[PDB]
């Protein structure tokens, strides 16, 4: 892959008019800078590589995180899988109407002590469990519930001090691609939930401590990272303008087109 | 046991790295591909598509349609300046929110040739000419048409055909340029000057409008992906 | 059953092998450069020529 | 002898002739067609009404005024009350279609103006308030054009859609809409515009009432400006032709 | 497809496009050129600025009124204050040049008028 | 690569004069020791390898370090990337006017307790994050700011006890090489900043703790190490003499040419 | 899982070592070379250039 | 010592993974196969077998 | 391994009766949807892979666990092996 | 003494080697697709034809 | 797709392979010995001979 060459040109007097066209045809003129002026023969070795889709969408990104503790009310963290709860990733996928790719998950887990008066706290190495539950499956309501046996559901056992865990997932959609934007209802009566929320059922993701690990309370932090691969795309569109509001719908707060400046002639931003 | 020595960089998580990982759901079955119109293989094919330019940012008009319109009015004397804006496609407020503006902000470096397409939306009978000038840096934006001449200019004429194409060539002492504002590599300037005052018949409207377009030529290229400062966040969306 | 390809240079070969039984485990393909702008620019039925007027 | 200003389109019975126009923008470059048997899903044999369906329709013409913000239609449900394509829509669980949109607004040489005809696949509009969602009655109307509103919509407890033009209802820059296929109606050198849309969707076939996959938008950039004494009332008219329709899974009559 | 009404001229940087015009009258039929070595006199090697010189300039536009008699310019000294062609004029004892004059006056279909563009070698007033 | 041989020579009487020349030509005489005396044939197996540029510039070096804590005022450390804030590396690059090479970064991170009266301090394994921000990008003003999601910007997650992290970076300059010395201003009016400070915009480097890690305060130390590779050079020059002063400019304090000694005849240093 | 045994010297950072590391910015595009006068391939070509000698160090 | 770099995902236990492990009882001897009627090679051959449908669920 | 194709069929009038059979034979009829209606030729690329026994029984599963301490009554854990 | 096979795709090769001396150490075989429904459906002595009546 | 070269001795071969897709990931090249002193010493237009007087 390489940039095209700019071919040289001498003077010109002739009835052929490159510099004119009609944009009303919805046709972007192909005119190259050699047409409207004199140009020297130049070889360009610049490459378009880093502009390909693959390098554009493929970077790890932090979609979300939770907090679960070693004791008390919340002993585990549950999250439904949507990319849209993190701003900067969701925008990178809103260029393309229909996207296709294979997720690569990576988790980053950290632990934190909590203030308490407990005496003779002595740590031990904690062990985190991460369980995936495809839709409709059983839902644990308590940490010791039988569902954690994971007779089937893919699950990962992890330990502090080791490398962050990683697993790859193939393309899970029913149709021929994921859909970022969907106009329609879920019900033939045009009622109920509107928007893309209906298409998205990915199941649920859970995590827990395996063992108490110490006498004193401990709070943990988990982080998910997507890294799309093998990407294909279709039907690009305008980037989003107004700040996001909700994760279930495109709702926005009306905001201006751009920033402003002084009188048209003024050559500097304000 | 084949002897081996770990090297610095083991057990680290790099954001951009390339590695193989074991699949979490073996022998999963993938639904077949479909043929969908409009398949993008590269972002450069977006960068060649025309887009409107909010050339008029003045005041509070940015909340209306008038941000996209350029007033053109019959004067009593010739040589007045129609408009002008600096060329900093990733920084300057003009191109900031444009189509080309968005794609750049993800990238630090770029080079190529930016086309500017103009289209005269005025009344069918009224005619006119215009001088589209490009002044490379080294001096302030020219304040008199006579000064704009010494740049690279295309005298453009209204008539049966409508659209015009001003192709800004690539002139710089480096190969690439920062997309972020810096005084070292600063791009240049652009102006539009009345060549000949707008002539209008009777009963035809005096004032017209001119819309601008932006696109990247086939020599365009970018580099060094990064974050875009525009989109904000506070706490996770719900 | 290895394979050989070329790195990304400017002014060499690397040996890669797929170790897993699932396509989704293979490394990303960074090198596909194929580009055809005709699907966005020039989306017209009648092919238009640069050297000629648009509306004749 | 020939001309590039003139075009004649013929589908089924109807025919549309225009002596001033530009070329016909075709989709993304894929001319619409039937369904190859490689991608098929439904195992019933599809109905192909052909001439009964493929032909031109004309919706209600809408006035165009100096302050008029713009308009949008939803194609999958617009025609639903017109012709057999409205009937063959209600009796099937699946449909596959592509659209030829033809917009007609003419004016004398003394009328300034510019329009923007874009055809936006899967336009998803937000809501007035942030929590709710638009009602099915507000996003749609039978054969009738819904119009934008030039200034922000006050946010109550209602379900109203957000009609501001400069965000185009999708919360994007209106100036950027040209990535989608489009053409420019310009009262100077043009009269009518034309678009051909192939079938775009995630899955090879779709239900018609649930999912409206193609949205049509006409947004004036340069308002109508004319000296007094010239005729005031200039309508805009839209023409919509399905192409290569197919249907599957015949069922009882209704939508519910 | 083509038209005789339209013309596009390109010299150096500048370009002039016109959608309504007639053909280009060329001199007496001798297209301008450099100096052949048969007729040369000066034995120093000549400078050929090319793009630095050859390009279009635009002088001050002048109003045109019902009673306006007319106008005249002197080409060898008009440009003398403009561009390098003004600079390269002051630093040399000799010059050889030829001119492409392009006059632009447009009006709507309701304006009557006729102009005469002549280029007169050695007009002595 | 090998040293040249010294060819033997007998006596000489002749009008050819190797021992004489004129240095006014700016021409270093090529005379070899066999010319001015008698010489025996000798083979030299000495090699010039270790004097090549590659072995000269390629060694890891500590350019800089910071301190950021787990609580209080400073919770993260920010640094702009210049080689010139460390003496001994900057000098090794001032031989060559124009240098070209591909950095290899390596970080070394350490943790230190801080004196406090907090009771029942129990450590957990800390996790450091290191984020790179190419120029113009968003700048985090607080540790929890959204920018740390790193939807794009290359970022590294690290853990204590593991090996030091390492990443390689290719050649990032705009021009055809980095420039160590630049004479000129940034503004066409010959005003504003003078010197090489204008050319250098490399972006910025950040680091933070991911998790609090304990109840008691903890201060951390990060260290950067350059290791140039694939080096090319141009236009060598005199080494710097006077001690450095500022990192933005060549400013120096006038100092003598050399050390001194006693009267010219004296054969020993003082 | 090919059996393996770490050897002394793993997980150490040596200053002068030679190893490969994964690139942090994949498929980055490098600007082409230029031909600059005075290209040094080796320091020995500096060591053959004349230089003045402060032979008189006496006093101040 | 062949130089090597661990990658993220080492020292983790994945539920569905595929790997080789050393046998705990080397050279154990396996009893020969027998030919048993009704060998299932795939579950789909169960899914084609008829079954009764509790069509009437009403009440108790 | 792949799903079978569904072969197309036009109309039918004939004395051969696919739609009828007798289940009393303990014989599941092989009738395919092309028999009782009109059908278009369709290629199916769906695969039965993930339904094989191997992928069905092979997943790790937690059969059991115990607790043993460092001091006191129970210093070790014993378990007989049953799934 | 390596071996080569094909991954699982939809719209490639991987190199596997057995490192141990015991069959039970080899990796699982996920790829055996052989299927013969005749051992559950159609378990009759007299072969019955679809196109004909069952009990004649 | 390996490669073979020679070590640094005085009075042997090593096998190297590039594992990454980016040129900047390849190991340093320590072995390039090419040297041409003529670009600093002897920078004159008229070539001067050792055996002759400098200024004649
Ligand atoms: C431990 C196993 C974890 C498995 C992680 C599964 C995560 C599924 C990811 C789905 C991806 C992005 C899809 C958006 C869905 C939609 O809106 O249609
Ligand atoms: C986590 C990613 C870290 C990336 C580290 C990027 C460091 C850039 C190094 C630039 C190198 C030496 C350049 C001096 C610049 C100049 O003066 O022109």
């Amino acid at each position: 892959g390489r940039v095209a060459d700019t071919v040289g040109t001498g003077p010109t007097n002739s009835e052929a008019i490159p510099a004119l066209t009609a944009a009303e045809t919805g046709h972007t003129s192909q005119v190259v800078p050699s047409d409207t002026m004199q140009t020297r023969h130049v070889k360009n070795y610049h490459s378009r590589s880093e502009s390909t889709i693959e390098n554009f969408l493929c970077r790890s990104a932090c979609v979300y995180f939770t907090e679960y503790e070693n004791s008390g009310a919340k002993r585990y963290a549950e999250w439904v899988i949507t990319p849209r709860q993190a701003a900067q990733l969701r925008r990178k996928l809103e260029f393309f109407t229909y996207v296709r790719f294979d997720l690569e998950l990576t988790f980053v887990i950290t632990s934190t002590q909590q203030p308490s008066t407990t005496q003779n706290q002595d740590a031990q190495i904690l062990t985190h469990q991460i369980m995936y539950v495809p839709p409709g499956g059983p839902v644990p309501d308590k940490v010791d519930s039988y569902v954690w046996q994971t007779s089937t559901n893919p699950s990962v056992f992890w330990t502090e001090g080791n490398a962050p865990p990683r697993m790859s997932v193939p393309f899970l959609s029913i149709g021929n691609a994921y859909s970022n934007f969907y106009d329609g209802w879920s019900e033939f009566s045009r009622n109920g939930v509107y928007g893309i929320n209906t298409l998205n059922n990915m199941g649920t993701l859970y995590a827990r401590h395996v063992n108490a690990g110490s006498t004193g309370p401990i709070k943990s932090t988990i982080r998910i990272y997507f890294k799309p691969k093998h990407v294909k795309a279709w039907i690009p569109r305008p980037p989003r303008l107004c700040q996001y509001e909700k994760a279930k719908n495109v709702n926005f707060q009306p905001s201006g087109v751009t920033t402003t400046r002084q009188s048209i002639t003024t050559m500097t931003n304000t | 046991g084949l002897p081996t020595m770990n090297t610095p960089g083991s057990c680290q998580f790099l954001t951009s790295d390339d590695f193989q990982s074991p699949s979490a759901m073996p022998q999963y079955d993938v639904t077949p591909e479909m043929r969908i119109p409009g398949e993008v293989k590269n972002l450069m094919e977006i960068a060649e598509v025309d887009s409107v330019v909010p050339v008029q940012n003045v005041g509070e008009k940015v909340n209306s349609m008038e941000a996209y319109q350029i007033p053109v009015r019959s004067n009593e004397g010739s040589g007045t300046q129609v408009f002008g804006f600096p060329l900093q496609p990733g920084y300057s407020s003009v191109f900031s929110r444009t189509l080309l503006g968005e794609i750049l902000n993800y990238y630090t470096h770029w080079s190529g040739s930016i086309k500017l397409t103009f289209m005269f939306c005025g009344s069918a009978m009224a005619t006119g000419k215009f001088l589209l000038a490009y002044s490379p840096p080294g001096a302030g934006a020219p304040t008199k048409r006579v000064d704009a001449m010494l740049g690279t200019h295309v005298v453009w004429d209204v008539g049966l055909q409508s659209s015009c194409v001003l192709c800004i060539p690539w002139i710089s002492q480096t190969h690439y340029r920062y997309v972020a504002s810096d005084e070292y590599t600063a791009g240049g300037f652009i102006t539009c000057w009345y060549q000949t005052n707008i002539v209008v018949p009777a009963d035809a409207q005096s004032s017209c409008y001119i819309m601008c377009f932006v696109s990247a030529c086939n020599d365009f290229s970018v580099r060094l992906l990064k974050d875009t400062p525009f989109i904000s966040q506070e706490n996770f969306f719900q | 059953g290895a394979q050989v390809s070329t790195q990304k240079t400017g002014a060499i070969h690397y040996t890669n092998i797929n170790y897993y039984k699932d396509a989704a485990s293979n490394s990303a393909n960074r090198q596909d450069f194929t580009q055809d702008p005709s699907k966005f620019t020039e989306p017209v039925k009648d092919i238009m020529i640069k050297s000629l007027p648009a509306l004749n | 002898g020939y001309s590039d200003r003139v075009r004649s389109i013929t589908l089924g019975n109807s025919t549309i002739t225009t002596q001033e126009c530009a070329n016909v923008v075709v989709g993304y470059g894929v001319w619409p067609d039937y369904l190859k048997d490689s991608e098929a899903t439904a195992e019933d044999q599809p109905t192909q009404p052909d001439v009964a369906t493929c032909r031109f329709y004309t919706l209600d013409s809408v006035q165009w005024q100096k302050t008029s913000p713009g308009w949008w239609w939803k194609l999958p449900d617009a025609l639903s009350n017109l012709g057999l394509f409205g009937q063959n829509m209600q009796y099937h669980y699946l449909g596959r279609t592509g659209y030829t949109i033809h917009v007609q607004c003419n004016a004398s040489k003394f009328h300034q103006g510019c329009l923007l005809v874009v055809c936006v696949p899967e336009a998803e509009m937000g809501c007035a308030t942030l929590n709710n969602t638009p009602s099915s009655a507000e996003l749609l109307g039978g054969d009738t054009a819904k119009e934008f509103a030039d200034k922000p919509v006050a946010s109550g407890s209602n379900k109203l859609v957000q009609r501001v033009v400069y965000n185009a209802g999708m919360g994007v820059g209106v100036g950027n809409l040209t990535i989608f296929p489009h053409q420019w109606i310009n009262l100077r050198t043009n009269n009518s515009a034309t678009i051909v849309m192939p079938y775009t969707n995630s899955v090879p076939m779709d239900n018609m009432f649930r999912h409206n996959n193609v949205t049509l938008m006409v947004i004036p950039f340069v308002p109508l400006d004319y000296c007094p004494g010239s005729t005031t009332y200039v309508p805009i008219t839209v023409t919509i032709a399905p192409m290569c329709a197919e249907y599957n899974g015949l069922r009882l009559a209704g939508h519910q």
